């Protein structure tokens, strides 16, 4: 039933869909797949950046024009103090540390440039702080690859060193995972 | 401020709390409450140093003084130094409280020496609790040696009339429980001593228990081990006392062979004998029983026997059984296949 005259073509078909199979297994690594969604991200946050910035102009005018008429200029004035300046909070003094100040607008939106907090982190051997974030450039951005744990204490009793949590490993494992589902094969059971 | 003592009072308390950016940290916790009937005192310390020489400090000073007769004080001492490399932690925790003639008392005791060097880590512990009608006392030591752990736990139960004691071992991957527990109260002579050890695939289970009270010299037995192809367990439980003696013996074998199981029971009381067998094996070539129990009492006896054979191909089953009871000649002839 599995070796028939019409069988032949079937087993051609799977054994194309195994190699194409292994050919997507090889693009959707741990790094690969990263990557390529970060590049993806990064593009349709562009493309959305400049979508807005049309349409916001778009609307102004149109509003513009529309309160120019109607005499509503005051709602609209108001509308667009709401909207392009948004508030800013100011440097926030925490337990965790320096918050800097960011203003949440449409521009700094536009701009795609974030903050990240300065904390610092007690009895800890790496230390985080305010590093500049691109969304529109993703792909190049806080690439997670090599991580590894500071050592720090707690209690003053438990002491972790550090450990290297790399992603190296993981991506090892998943090829390793797919090189042994491509070895195997779906054949007829045998009688055992 | 009133022309009435019970109107007047006094209410207050610090919320203090600095933090240097020297990474320096100050509590202060401050309570009085000054009252007709209760004169408080209660203050806190706690001072943290975030940057170099972690040392933790604490100290707690409760004076809650009743003027009607009941007295509270309590004390903590938090010591938690870094002693050059080494760390040196003790805590000092005692707590005293009499109303008017009942005594309540329990002091603690904690030292720990770790080294991280090595990963050597002492630990030591010391309970003791003094009442007008309880004592307690207990002691707890630990010698973590990066990794190999040796746990003793001991206390003395209301001066030590019942006695518990523990020991803990894990060395190399291999979990290893020891205790024993043990009673003195009346004619009450339990003793019990609990054992179980871990490994890998099997953890050995074992445990015995003895009641000895009076004429009683009951005894039971646990006997099992764990495997990832059948679970063998024996329970062996024996009563004896002056004249009876209460026998049972139950065997368990579980594996892919088959489902092979004993219960062995046995009574002697005087002029009465009664034992109590089966033979159950169950496995892939078929359900075979066998029953055995007679009945000795005086003179007059109950002898009987039960075999089965469940197998495809044939049906053995066979029954008889025979007395001479009160001088009748019963017996009966039950076989067929």
């Amino acid at each position: 039933a599995l070796s028939s005259a019409s069988l032949a073509h079937m087993k051609a078909k799977f054994r194309e869909t195994l190699e194409d199979t292994r050919d997507r297994m090889y693009q959707m690594d741990i790094q690969q797949e990263l990557q390529r969604y970060l590049s993806l991200v990064g593009q349709v946050y562009s493309t959305l950046v400049t979508y807005i910035s049309d349409w916001w102009t778009l609307a102004a005018k149109n509003l513009t024009d529309f309160a120019e008429q109607y005499s509503i200029q005051d709602w609209a004035k108001r509308m667009k103090a709401l909207v392009e300046q948004g508030f800013t909070v100011p440097e926030i003094k925490t337990i965790l540390g320096t918050m800097p100040a960011f203003e949440v607008s449409l521009q700094a939106l536009q701009k795609a440039t974030f903050q990240t907090p300065d904390f610092i982190v007690p009895l800890t051997d790496l230390r985080i702080p305010s590093v500049q974030i691109n969304f529109k450039d993703l792909k190049n951005i806080k690439i997670p690859s090599r991580f590894s744990t500071p050592e720090f204490t707690i209690l003053n009793t438990f002491h972790i060193p550090s450990f290297t949590i790399d992603f190296v490993e993981m991506k090892v494992k998943i090829i390793r995972t797919i090189d042994q589902m491509l070895n195997s094969e779906l054949q007829w059971p045998v009688p055992d | 401020d009133s022309v009435v003592d019970l109107l007047s009072y006094n209410v207050q308390g610090s919320g203090e709390t600095t933090y240097d950016h020297k990474n320096t940290f100050t509590l202060s916790c401050d309570g009085s409450l000054r009252h007709k009937f209760l004169d408080s005192n209660i203050k806190f310390s706690h001072v943290e140093k975030l940057g170099n020489n972690p040392v933790s400090k604490g100290l707690l000073i409760f004076d809650a003084s009743s003027s009607w007769g009941p007295q509270m004080s309590a004390s903590v001492h938090l010591d938690s130094k870094k002693k050059q490399h080494l760390f040196v932690k003790e805590v000092k925790i005692d707590g005293q409280f009499r109303v008017s003639s009942f005594y309540a008392k329990g002091t603690y005791g904690l030292s720990c020496q770790r080294d991280p060097n090595t990963g050597r880590l002492n630990g030591e512990s010391n309970l003791r609790f003094n009442s007008s009608y309880l004592q307690g006392t207990n002691q707890i030591t630990g010698r973590y040696e990066d990794g190999t752990l040796s746990l003793t736990s001991t206390s003395d139960l209301q001066s030590g009339i019942i006695k518990n004691t523990a020991s803990l071992k894990y060395e190399n991957y291999e979990l290893t429980l020891k205790s024993d527990t043990n009673g003195k109260y009346k004619n009450f002579a339990t003793s019990n001593k609990m054992d179980m050890t871990f490994s890998k695939q099997n953890a050995l289970l074992r445990s015995e228990y003895q009641a000895d009270y009076e004429s009683l010299r009951f005894f039971s037995l646990l006997s099992g081990s764990l495997n990832s192809h059948g679970l063998e367990l024996n329970a062996d439980i024996l009563g004896t006392d002056k004249i009876n003696s209460g026998a049972h013996k139950a065997t368990l074998r579980i594996g892919q062979d088959g489902i092979s199981t004993s219960a062995t029971t046995n009574l002697k009381c005087s002029l009465l004998v009664l034992e109590n067998e089966l033979n159950a094996e169950l496995g892939l070539s078929g359900a075979s029983m066998k029953l055995t129990t007679n009945g000795r009492f005086r003179e007059h006896n109950a002898k009987f026997s039960l075999d089965g054979k469940a197998a495809l191909t044939e049906l053995s089953l066979g029954s008889a059984y025979q007395a001479m009871i009160l001088g009748v000649d019963s017996k009966n002839i039950f076989n067929f296949k």
